[PDB]
């Protein structure tokens, strides 16, 4: 074909990447093109099926997969010099059935966020959460609210006590040793449950209206990831990013993700796509173009980290990186999700006790 | 032609994996009519995916996938499922569940 | 609102039907706009069980039963010197649980379309067609080709010596009686399915390649309705529609789409619908306007029919709508056409007999 | 976890309404893997939806909602239902069914 059709999600810094791309076009000629839509996700799996869609993807590993046993993304075998500029717990998270399948970009990990001007010393245990929602309520405010809706915010709580996915063992996952009914993780969601029977949590609260509380000063902390920093830069709200808060003095696990490019394994232009991604994204320069548009966080490449660690948010993002769990890449994550996801729901809004929605979540994710 | 309602026997206070009536090619989804009065609002067992509220169903829903009960009426009202056909949600029919205890 | 949104699929004169929406901001300053978006009959009842949409939505009739079952569709109530002035079982069509749904537009039947310099007598019989195709293979081309994945397509042939949908009996159709494994049903199927076993058509036949085919002059014959008239008008193929071939004596049945224009329940501009629909386009000159940019066929104002029937194709569509029979309206039409498309699929392909395919689809229609 | 087998009974040539080995929320369409070949094409038992050829399946298939098959080992090869996830069609698994005549 002789182009580059490259697909990320919106809420990153995509403008940025296109000037990676330009700069890929002049020195090549090839015409990089940047798009970012909806659902890509799914819409990727889909269009890839049928042998058609973009020439490179970008996303958390965890997807990849299930996308790798499908044959939809392209081994890469990167030079050993270029693998040893990356961390290498990032390749192990591109690792499928012994094959690299993408190229690590960022390093995710949830962050307690908070309002500097309600809240200047956020609290370091989730046990005084209530206490503090109580006094927040007498001047009309609140002191906690976070996307209930997807499990991924809701994991660092839920394994904190002794929460786990699918456990590593022997250089693989058992399908059939999955961690989430056991004690920490119903004591982790029973905390949760008791937030929103108390009336400190409402169980409604999605992306949406946790993010316009907090960034409109109506909630002093958060819980979000470093694609939410821009939302509150432009909004004036004086923020900070902190290690997520102890429960049961253990740290919070959050999961941690590993935005990753990964190339079609349809693509005519697997060379140009290993070209674009080694040697102009996956540099100093080609990195902070996409970090000026849109923060990533922490990234993969020591050299660019070692720069964004001085950045006080990048700083809480490692640290809740380093207490988490990389998210397993099997293609039994999609059951997990949708087995958590629905158990925490469900206990959220009272259609379920916390012992009966995790036994029955453990069931299913561990099938 | 679809059955209105559904009788089903189970031992009382212990799990029973309710018996599906929605016919096949038809998505089941089970709900609580409020005090089995049909202009009362229905309470969804299962959250799915529209303003969710914490309504406390004590123990009655063991599982909602197979969609297992503690066998037992519900308290806050009948206990229906809305069977969709697969290829257009608005073909659908509702049947009741009734249960016989042993 | 103050504004007239609409959706009308992409193969209709929407052109036209935006210079009647000028015509209509003309005279009263609101503004028409009209959109045709890729599966209407999908997304409006998905957009519209939200209370959103458009405010009219042109569609076959025999899925407006399912809307009004949901609320989706508001009530008409024309003024009987309008009602008048169409024909009567359009409105018949358009009537559900005794209330008016929809604006009766144009009456839809498929027709015989032949190529005239391949094949100036066309054949009257299906039994014919066989030995039709036989001759035209030693010249490279076949006989008959048409959509077999839509069962729309192939009913002419299936209720000709006796099949049905829903009968009608003392005002209402009957759910438990369904008539599509009978004699005459099985008859019909099982001579296309010989046409395909004969190799005298191939079971992957679909409305794009049935519609390439005879307008590259690959075919000699198909079978479709007048959304299709444009296309091989620009293709310069000689072309002549006609009455559907007999099949064992009888005439095919074709069944009968009133295309209609319903109003949605959730408008606010539901009186301006009424206005725009009653007193601009089912007059002579808007209705000519929708036909000069694309042709309607037949239509339901009984002033502009008696202009379009001088054209042969028009005429032809009404001589095979008096033979077939109207779509029944009620909801379970949706199981109706996928117990029915399956099964027609399913024999033509091989997957199972046409006894076995009809009796089971038989009864899951009837269910 | 998931049996790769499911071996089931039923009265040789007369109609049987195959038990679905699938898990709920999962998908089940059902093949014929020629020559029971595991590097041999799938062959669609019930068109939903890319080419169709004509293949003489003969009496095999009574019926696809619900799958129901005259009970028989298939000539052209071994019974495969794959199973896919409701929310992730690329989380699949293959069960194959065999039979035991009363
Ligand atoms: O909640 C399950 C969900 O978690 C992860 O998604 C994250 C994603 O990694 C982040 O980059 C950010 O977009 O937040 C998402 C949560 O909404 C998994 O990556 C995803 O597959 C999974 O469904
Ligand atoms: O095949 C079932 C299908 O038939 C009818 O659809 C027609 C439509 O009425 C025509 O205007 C034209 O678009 O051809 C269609 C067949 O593809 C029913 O109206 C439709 O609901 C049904 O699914
Ligand atoms: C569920 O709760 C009800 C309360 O009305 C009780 O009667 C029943 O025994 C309980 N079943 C259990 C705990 O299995
Ligand atoms: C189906 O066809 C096979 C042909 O091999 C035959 O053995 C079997 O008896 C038939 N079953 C019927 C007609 O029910
Ligand atoms: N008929 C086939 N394959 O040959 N279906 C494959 C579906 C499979 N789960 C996939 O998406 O890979
Ligand atoms: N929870 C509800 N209604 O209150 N579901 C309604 C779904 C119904 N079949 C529809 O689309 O009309």
């Amino acid at each position: 074909e002789g182009k580059l059709v490259i697909w990320i999600n919106g809420d990153k810094g995509y403008n940025g990447l296109a000037e990676v791309g330009k700069k890929f076009e002049k020195d090549t000629g090839i015409k990089v093109t940047v798009e970012h839509p909806d659902k890509l996700e799914e819409k990727f799996p889909q269009v890839a099926a049928t042998g058609d869609g973009p020439d490179i993807i970008f996303w958390a590993h965890d997807r990849f997969g299930g996308y790798a046993q499908s044959g939809l993304l392209a081994e890469i075998t990167p030079a050993a010099a270029f693998q040893d500029k990356l961390y290498p717990f990032t390749w192990d998270a591109v690792r499928y059935n012994g094959k690299l399948i993408a190229y690590p970009i960022a390093v995710e990990a949830l962050s307690l966020i908070y309002n500097k001007d309600l809240l200047p010393n956020p609290p370091k245990t989730w046990e005084e959460i209530p206490a503090l929602d109580k006094e927040l309520k007498a001047k009309g405010k609140s002191a906690l609210m976070f996307n209930l809706q997807e499990p991924y915010f809701t994991w660092p709580l839920i394994a904190a006590d002794g929460g786990y996915a699918f456990k590593y063992a022997a250089g693989k996952y058992d399908i059939k040793d999955v961690g989430v009914d056991n004690a920490g993780a119903k004591a982790g969601l029973t905390f949760l449950v008791d937030l929103i029977k108390n009336k400190h949590m409402n169980a409604d609260t999605d992306y949406s209206i946790a993010e316009h509380a907090f960034n409109h000063g109506e909630t002093a902390m958060t819980i979000n990831g470093p694609w939410a920093w821009s939302n509150i830069d432009t909004s004036a709200v004086n923020y900070g990013v902190t290690v997520l808060p102890t429960f049961k003095g253990q740290p919070s696990k959050p999961f941690v993700g590993v935005l990753s490019a990964g190339i079609n394994a349809a693509s005519p232009n697997k060379e140009l796509a290993k070209e674009f991604l080694e040697n102009y994204l996956l540099t100093d320069e080609g990195l902070e173009a996409v970090n000026k548009d849109k923060p990533l966080g922490a990234v993969a490449l020591k050299s660019y980290e070692e720069e964004l660690v001085k950045d006080p948010r990048v700083a809480a993002t490692m640290e809740n990186a380093q207490k988490g769990e990389i998210m397993p890449n099997i293609p039994q994550m999609s059951a997990f999700w949708y087995a958590v996801r629905t158990a925490v729901i469900n206990a959220a809004s009272g259609r379920q006790t916390v012992d009966a929605a995790l036994a029955a979540a453990q069931t299913n994710a561990a099938a | 032609f679809h059955q209105e309602c559904s009788l089903q026997s189970c031992t009382q206070h212990q799990p029973y994996v309710v018996d599906d009536p929605c016919p096949i090619h038809f998505y089941s989804k089970w709900y609580i009519r409020v005090g089995a009065r049909k202009s009362a609002p229905l309470i969804e067992l299962c959250v799915d995916e529209s303003p969710i509220q914490y309504i406390d169903i004590g123990n009655y829903t063991v599982s909602c996938l197979p969609f297992t009960i503690n066998c037992q009426e519900p308290k806050l009202g009948s206990l229906v499922v809305r069977c969709s056909f697969y290829e257009d949600f608005l073909e659908y029919h509702d049947v009741r569940v009734v249960l016989d205890f042993i």
